């Protein structure tokens, strides 16, 4: 079931180099997520 | 997580979200108190063939 793992960073086109990304959300939703779209 | 150690309240670097951290053998190794933010290392009861 749904989760959320995320991570913010310092930048001077997605970098490379590395990073690790905690948990923050785990949820037992059940939600039959196929499509999305981004809120500015 | 029934067991038996010497409890040790100890340095490891939990992350907030680690409930707690294994051993190379599977084993649990430490845990975080239900109660408290402190980390609890489990030490095996000292132990020796005579």
């Amino acid at each position: 079931y749904f989760k959320i793992y995320s991570k913010h960073t310092p930048i001077n086109d997605l970098p490379q180099g590395f990073s690790a990304l905690e948990p923050l959300v785990d949820l037992p939703i059940g939600i039959n997520i196929t499509r999305f779209q981004t809120l500015l | 997580l029934t067991g038996t150690g010497v409890l040790t309240e100890s340095n490891k670097k939990f992350l907030p979200f680690q409930q707690f951290g294994r051993d190379i053998a599977d084993t649990t190794d430490a845990v975080r108190d239900p109660q408290t933010l402190e980390i609890l290392d489990i030490t095996p009861c000292s132990f020796g063939g005579v």
